[PDB]
């Protein structure tokens, strides 16, 4: 390698200066993984080229990355590993790059190919819903002969040095080499990678609706592993790649395509369209936004600008999404720490349309739309072979409702397939079967977000309350509110609606979204030895006004009001149960109930 | 010129904010704005009271999504790109721009654009969803008036 | 073999270790 060495040559003393400012970065994250380390009584190797900095007084050197990106990566691997002994060598893995920047209009979105630049660099987004397995892989090992007690040196190379066309070495242990000495190997000397076959879909919005959503896949490495849960906005760049023999091979290959295209990449970079930083200023506004004694009064209207009332519902949602605890019982059985409400309405009252604005901030919270069919929260043992020969239990709708929530409409208009399966899913926070494998709990803490409607029109009055759906009452009895949309006619409010529908033709939502993901991880005081006592005397009152009035309730209920009540104080970020949400817990349930 | 199509170039915004206390208010009640307050500016008004003091009224915050996410955006390849849903009006707002700061940074920046931007202009100009023309939408009086130059003189040219 | 046959130059051996198995003769009384 003479000619095709001096511009990499070249390149070799030109970009010292673009790394003026990541030569500490590089080794100032090495040298406490050699204090952790030799001090136990940790991080990849990741070295962020912006792409400005080689733009800004490179040209030549900057235009093949984006035309030609295959004589010019190990070219700046062999620059970067011998600026980390020359930095770092007496305390006695090759620093592969990441590449992040802008790229001028490289945001292919694969429903869409290339034509022009196959096998150039490419800004892929979308959602994954594959997530194959994971198992390592050779690429050295270290031969070693026992008689003369030497050691020897074998790389095996494949489909994952990403550029070079190495001839293939199909060997698994060749032994005996030339030499009379039955070979041993040190596979702790040894060195192994792993790989992760994830497919990724379209974002089906800015796709046009002419076809089905299109799907390619992506080979990622080591450092990017386990990063990815199914449906997570992610966004990816690595090169683009065929590989494989196709079309001339030895006979016969007629009218088959022979040329699977792939991508061996890098960064993988989730988005909100977890992360949310945030400063001294913006943490300390909402701490004097937390000062005011009606916040829970604005933050309910400020949800909804389209829509008029319904103050106890609108309170309720905002309860509801942030959630409460749930106390785990040591040896001892965890209660329901989660929270579960419906609803129920004549129709056309909007009842379905607020059930869709949540999952816009939804913080990770992806819901299904309740289609009948059965994989709601499990598996039934699809596995497609999981390349030719493992058997894998691929989750249906649980691996993506862990601590988040979900809603589902038409209740009653179901088979009987979906009623025995919110059946145990509910009193119990877990889920196990041996559909055609093993027996599996694995763990989700969800809640529902239901909708049904009344069969029988405008009956609501002139019937029982109760038995109004008649769908199984153990779900009646594991959910605790059952609101009743009235729609009576008042000439003031309709008058009111109609102008509020013509408005609508043209304190903020990210400020409410980081409130919410920043009060879920702070403190719970459960405990108020006085706040405790006036409940009790707010509920037997009312537990001897159960059967004199329309709802009869149970003792389940109890766990109700202790459960509103403290997400309550979580609105108030404090660590006291105070004595004011022990009146909008009552009073709630006043109109749910009255 | 009776501006017929740069005062509605000029309708558009700046976000700033102030230095002093004016009672003056009609953006409600509460007249005396409190200062550095950040406030919703038009171009006619903003653009001479960053002038009339010494120190003047309003601070002139600068948009910098206009100065820095973009501007390396502008700096890789001028053949497809966002020059419109960041300005209806690229131009006359760079123009007013940099009347008032004059920063010689970006004065070379877009030199480098016009012509290559034309350079797709002049070589493609011989004979969806929602938004989506938009990449041909600020060039609507640059070419289309040297459009039918070449369509009249093929007509003569021939029969 | 040519090729990368050759090895490094390891600093750790077994022949170091295996002297250091045959003093696992009786010297250790304690336990
Ligand atoms: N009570 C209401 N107040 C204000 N707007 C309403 C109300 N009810 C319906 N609307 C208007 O109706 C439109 C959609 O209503 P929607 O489709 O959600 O009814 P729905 O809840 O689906 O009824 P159903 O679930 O019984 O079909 C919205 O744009 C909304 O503005």
């Amino acid at each position: 390698p003479d000619a095709v060495f001096g511009d990499r040559v070249r390149r070799f003393q030109e970009f010292l200066d673009t790394f003026t400012s990541y030569r500490d970065s590089v080794r100032s994250i090495q040298v406490y993984n050699s204090n952790n380390a030799a001090n136990y009584n940790i991080l990849p190797h990741r070295i962020i080229i912006s792409l400005d900095d080689l733009r800004e007084f490179d040209r030549s050197f900057w235009s093949g990355i984006l035309v030609e990106p295959a004589y010019f990566i190990p070219p700046a691997e062999k620059a970067l590993t011998d600026l980390a002994d020359s930095m770092d060598d007496v305390p006695h893995h090759p620093w592969k790059l990441s590449f992040k920047g802008s790229f001028g209009a490289h945001a292919l979105s694969p429903r869409t190919l290339t034509a022009q630049h196959l096998n150039k660099l490419v800004s892929v987004e979308g959602i994954v819903t594959k997530t194959s397995l994971v198992r390592p892989k050779l690429i050295r090992s270290v031969h070693y002969a026992a008689k003369t007690g030497r050691f020897h040196y074998r790389d095996y190379t494949d489909a994952t040095t990403t550029l070079t066309t190495r001839i293939p070495t199909p060997a698994i242990y060749p032994t005996e080499d030339t030499e009379g000495n039955k070979l041993t190997t040190e596979y702790g000397y040894s060195t192994f990678i792993d790989h992760q076959r994830i497919t990724v879909q379209e974002m089906p919005e800015m796709a046009p609706a002419g076809q089905l959503p299109r799907s390619i896949d992506v080979i990622l490495d080591d450092d990017l592993v386990d990063k990815t849960k199914p449906g997570d906005r992610v966004n990816v760049v690595g090169v683009f790649k065929s590989l494989g023999a196709g079309g001339m091979n030895q006979s016969n290959s007629n009218t088959l395509i022979g040329f699977k295209t792939l991508i061996l990449g890098n960064t993988v970079y989730p988005l909100h369209a977890a992360r949310q930083m945030l400063t001294d200023f913006d943490i300390r506004n909402i701490n004097k936004l937390s000062k005011k004694k009606d916040i829970f009064d604005i933050l309910s209207q400020s949800l909804a600008p389209s829509i008029y009332g319904h103050d106890h519902i609108k309170k309720a949602i905002l309860l509801m999404l942030m959630g409460g605890v749930e106390k785990n019982l040591e040896n001892g059985s965890h209660l329901r720490g989660d929270i579960n409400i419906l609803m129920v309405g004549d129709p056309s009252t909007a009842k379905s349309q607020l059930l869709r604005f949540v999952l816009n901030t939804a913080s990770l919270a992806i819901a299904t739309t309740g289609r009948g069919s059965s994989g709601v929260g499990l598996t039934a043992a699809v596995t497609t072979d999981r390349e030719t020969g493992e058997r894998r239990l691929e989750a249906g709708a649980m691996v993506l409702a862990d601590r988040g929530v979900v809603c589902i409409d038409e209740f009653d208009k179901m088979t009987d397939v979906d009623r025995v399966a919110i059946h145990e899913v509910m009193e119990q926070q877990t889920v196990t079967i041996a559909k055609a494998g093993i027996h599996t709990t694995l763990n989700a803490r969800c809640s529902v977000i239901a909708a049904a409607n009344p069969v029988f029109g405008q009956y609501d009055v002139n019937r029982d309350p109760h038995q109004n759906i008649a769908l199984p009452d153990s779900l009646l009895s594991r959910f605790d509110l059952l609101f009743v949309v009235t729609d009576d006619i008042n000439e003031i409010r309709d008058r009111s609606i109609s102008e509020h529908v013509l408005r609508t033709h043209r304190v903020t939502i990210p400020f409410l979204r980081k409130y919410v993901q920043y009060a879920k991880e702070r403190v719970i005081p459960q405990l108020t030895q006085e706040a405790i006592n006036v409940i009790v005397k707010n509920y037997t009152d009312l537990r001897n006004d159960d059967n004199t009035k329309k709802s009869p309730i149970t003792a389940r209920t109890l766990e109700t009001l202790i459960r509103l009540a403290t997400a309550h104080a979580k609105v108030r970020l404090s660590k006291t149960v105070n004595k004011v949400d022990a009146k909008v817990a009552a009073n709630l349930l006043r109109f749910a109930l009255l | 010129y009776y501006d017929i199509d740069d005062v509605l170039a000029d309708g558009t915004e700046f976000p700033c904010k102030f230095q002093y206390d004016i009672p003056g208010l009609g953006y409600n009640p509460g007249r005396p704005i409190t200062k550095n307050t950040k406030l919703s500016l038009p171009l006619w008004l903003a653009r001479i009271l960053a002038i009339v003091g010494p120190v003047p009224f309003v601070e002139l915050l600068p948009p910098d999504m206009f100065s820095t996410k973009v501007m390396n955006a502008i700096k890789t390849d001028p053949v497809a790109l966002d020059l419109h849903s960041i300005n209806s009006h690229f131009f006359s707002l760079a123009i007013k721009w940099i009347m008032l700061f004059s920063e010689k940074e970006l004065a070379n920046v877009v030199s480098e654009l016009l012509l290559q931007r034309a350079q797709e202009l002049n070589h493609h100009a011989s004979s969806t969803s929602t938004f989506l023309l938009k990449l041909e939408e600020m060039e609507k009086e640059i070419y289309k008036k040297s459009h039918e130059s070449y369509k009249d003189t093929k007509r003569w040219m021939f029969k | 073999m040519s090729a990368a046959l050759p090895s490094i130059q390891l600093p750790v051996d077994y022949n170091n270790l295996f002297n250091e198995i045959t003093d696992f003769l009786v010297t250790f009384k304690q336990d």
